RNA sequence: AGCCAGGAUGUUGGCUUAGAAGCAGCCAUCAUUUAAAGAAAGCGUAAUAGCUCACUGGUCGAGUCGGCCUGCGCGGAAGAU
RNA sequence: CCUCCUAAAGAGUAACGGAGGAGCACGAAGGUUGGCUAAUCCUGGUCGGACAUCAGGAGGUUAGUGCAAUGGCAUAAGCCA
RNA sequence: GCUCAACGGAUAAAAGGUACUCCGGGGAUAACAGGCUGAUACCGCCCAAGAGUUCAUAUCGACGGCGGUGUUUGGCACCUCGAUGUCGGCUCAUCACAUCCUGGGGCUGAAGUAGGUCCCAAGGGUAUGGCUGUUCGCCAUUUAAAGUGGUACGCGAGCUGG
């Protein structure tokens, strides 16, 4: 989990989502692409 | 520093400006060069202070092929 | 990092940076970098652009850099009282309105001009927009 | 026979690498010396030098100092460090 | 071949072109001539548009103001500093 | 947008390298069988191999894509009774 | 004490604000009459060369002002008699 | 006939020391603390050249950019000069969280053990000595850990006075 102030989609497979008011990158593919807004 | 001075202020300009009605005597510009050129009744100082060589008003104007401004003293 | 090489003078006042730009359009390249905000871009910021665009262009096409750090801007000593003078020049500003075009660029497609431009953009203070060659 | 070699530009120190601390001084000697911390000890975190300067007013100067003393111990360092491979060689040269 | 549509302006000056650019128009001129200079207005997404293809300025184009349709060139285009927008274009009759 | 299929040939382009076979780079970036297939975008390898992708064929049967302009919001946002 | 800027287009206007000068000189460097027009560059020319002196052109006051800076100055306030 | 140049020129004619001091005043004006400020400091974040065999973003992150804190060195001189006692130690603490331990979790360049880093978390806990007036620090030996800060750099009508 990469805590940032920029999310940005890394790859193909990273999607940006909103999770409760939180911008978050989640990815399929690479475990280590995951990020969150904060 | 190496700054701190100026000079005292010389209160120089034009002191009687255009349709001024004037005493003779009376300084019309004080000025370092001949910013403006004595025209009609009008006399320039030894330091190019102009002043009316007669009564009457003030006229700037522009004459001359150097495009200069000339003050002349016009009798009411 | 760009500097007079001669000065009339030293040190300068501080001024205002208030009004419109005046270098507003592409005229050198085809593509430019124009500033929307207004402050004042340091020599080393410009310098720092620079190179980030270079790079981001791997030495193809031309870059202009419009702005130039003409103005000395001067930084009073650390712990040290508010009289004795005015403080030593430190480092040369391009005070900035909105509408100056910052760099221009060409020999570049269009894609990678932007992406330059926009890594570009990172390293200086003001926000920063790509604009195009117009005709007229 | 010795080669010339490019004599190799002094590298500056990176403040990642450092430790820069502020205290009070000894003796000291008034209610504003009580009171401020103008001292400042340098550290190499990498190697374990250290180097102290209290002698301005200011903690700024005293660490510009103190940088500057640091700096040079890290200089005779080198020069301590490559003076003793070079011994090394000899030696080795020696032994023949 | 660009057909655009004006109408005179009543009001001149310097409010008067900032109301104007506020309400999406934009103040524009045809001059060239015997005929005196004639002051219109402008909507102006709809000129944008026009300006962004480079045919806009080469070619002869027609504005249409009170149903008389006079035959102009692009002259001269003042642009916002630092927007995508047009702030007055001079017009040539030709 | 899913889904099913192909995703080749000269060829592993040479070099320089310990090796380099699209993917260490340096460089050229062609043509072929053509529905389409980069001397290759990512993963992968001692390097090959292998796994994806680009583009394309099939199915499916109505809108869709991403820029610009602006309005209002979100994160960025930690302190001591 | 003088000049400029700060000084907000009359005057004036502060700071341990930013820049520079003066504590004189000259019986001509003053008065007047008469006359004259500069810097620099190119070309040619004994010694003579980037640079003396002589021509001619371009040039147009970029020069000069007994000295700081500013304002002036061909009607020259500049240079001769 | 005056570098009366401290140039409206106090005399023709004049250096200093005082911690042995004294009086009159001033928070008009300094040292402490408070306040405003935040250059500096500390703590974040943005960009990503690169390092990391390969691979920017496991971990680092150059050139630059944007913040927060009030937290060091400062700036200012608003509070106090008809007194607001100063570092350290002791005794008591109390709050913050930017967490040192213990608890929960993500990623890992996470096999395991042990780590690194980031998120959540302030309930409780969080060393004895040697040296030095010390704070700090270095060292010795512990410890699950020996947190970082605020509190008039907490606390002298509570002690000490190095
Ligand atoms: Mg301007
Ligand atoms: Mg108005
Ligand atoms: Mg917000
Ligand atoms: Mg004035
Ligand atoms: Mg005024
Ligand atoms: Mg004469
Ligand atoms: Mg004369
Ligand atoms: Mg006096
Ligand atoms: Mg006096
Ligand atoms: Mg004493
Ligand atoms: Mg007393
Ligand atoms: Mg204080
Ligand atoms: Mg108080
Ligand atoms: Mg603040
Ligand atoms: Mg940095
Ligand atoms: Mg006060
Ligand atoms: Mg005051
Ligand atoms: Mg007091
Ligand atoms: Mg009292
Ligand atoms: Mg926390
Ligand atoms: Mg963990
Ligand atoms: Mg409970
Ligand atoms: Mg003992
Ligand atoms: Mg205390
Ligand atoms: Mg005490
Ligand atoms: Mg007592
Ligand atoms: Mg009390
Ligand atoms: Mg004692
Ligand atoms: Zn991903």
């Amino acid at each position: 989990m990469k805590v940032r102030a920029s999310v940005k989609k890394l790859c193909r497979n990273c999607k940006i989502v909103k999770r409760d008011g939180v911008i978050r990158v989640i990815c399929s593919a690479e475990p280590k692409h995951k990020q969150r807004q904060g | 520093t190496r700054n701190g001075r100026d000079s005292e202020a010389k209160r120089l300009g034009v002191k009687r400006f255009g349709g001024e009605s004037v005493l003779a005597g009376s300084i019309i510009v004080r000025q370092r060069g001949t910013k403006f050129h004595a025209g009609a009744n009008v006399g320039c100082g030894r330091d190019h202070t102009l002043f009316a060589k007669a009564d009457g008003k003030v006229k700037f104007e522009v004459k001359g092929p150097k495009n200069r401004k000339f003050i002349s003293i016009e009798a009411e | 990092m760009l500097q007079p090489k001669r000065t009339k003078f030293r040190k300068m006042h501080k001024g205002r940076n208030r009004g419109l730009a005046q270098g507003t359009d592409v005229s050198f390249g085809s593509f430019g970098l124009k500033a929307v905000g207004r402050g004042r871009l340091t020599a080393r910021q410009i310098e720092a652009a620079r190179r980030a665009m270079t790079r981001a262009v791997k030495r193809q096409g031309k870059i202009w850099i419009r702005v130039f750090p003409d103005k000395p801007i001067t930084e009073k000593p650390l712990a040290v009282r508010m009289g004795k003078g005015k403080g030593n020049v430190e480092y040369w500003v391009a005070l900035i309105q909105p509408g100056k075009v910052l760099y221009e660029m060409d020999g570049v497609p269009e894609e990678l001009a932007r992406e330059a431009f926009k890594l570009a953009a990172a390293k200086l203070p003001i926000k920063t927009t790509f604009v195009t060659k117009t005709v007229m | 026979v010795y080669p010339e070699v490019d004599d190799d530009i002094d590298i500056e120190i990176n403040p990642a690498d450092l430790r820069i601390d502020v205290y009070r001084t000894s003796g000291a000697g008034g209610q504003h010396v009580n009171r401020t911390e103008s001292a400042v000890r340098i550290t190499h975190i990498p190697t374990g030098i250290v180097t102290q300067c209290q002698n301005d007013r200011s903690q700024h100067k005293n660490k510009d100092q103190a940088m500057k003393q640091m700096k040079a111990k890290l200089y005779e360092l080198e020069m301590q460090k490559k003076n003793a491979e070079k011994q090394a060689m000899e030696d080795n040269k020696s032994d023949i | 071949m660009f057909t655009i549509n004006a109408e005179v302006r009543k009001e001149q000056g310097k409010g008067a072109s900032r109301r104007l650019r506020a309400a999406n128009k934009f103040p524009a001129i045809i001059y060239g001539g015997k005929e005196a200079p004639l002051a219109i207005e402008l909507d102006h997404d709809k000129v944008m548009n026009m300006q962004a293809k480079a045919e806009f300025y080469s070619e002869v184009l027609t504005i249409v103001v009170d149903g008389k349709e006079i035959k102009v060139k692009a002259q001269d285009v003042q642009r916002h500093p630092y927007k995508p927008k047009l702030q007055h274009i001079d017009f040539v009759r030709a």
